């Protein structure tokens, strides 16, 4: 999936995706972002 | 060994992990505090009038 969504939009680098099956994509995202965080968040996802 | 990252907000070290430690400010006023002698060093004739 990752390598798909890479080829459909080339404007995504390689620090924009995280693992979605785990809460492991919390800490990449406070890192890339500097911890400042994001500003949107459209969630999808459940429980913890 | 001991590693604090305040940007992911976890700290570790050994075999422990704390995340998302939150501190508030306490009152901090503690009662009988010191209560230092004030004087000053002045001059003092022997005689005076």
């Amino acid at each position: 999936k990752r390598a798909y969504l890479q080829a459909r939009f080339p404007q995504l680098d390689s620090t924009s995706f995280a693992n979605s099956r785990d809460t492991s994509f919390e800490q990449h995202v406070l890192w890339h972002t500097g911890g400042k965080g994001v500003d949107l968040v459209l969630n999808s996802l459940a429980e913890e | 060994d001991v590693v604090v990252s305040r940007w992911l907000r976890v700290t570790v070290a050994g075999g422990v992990h704390i995340s998302g430690l939150h501190t508030e400010s306490a009152p901090r006023r503690q009662q009988e505090q010191q209560v230092p002698i004030l004087e000053k060093f002045c001059f003092t004739p022997h005689t005076e009038e």
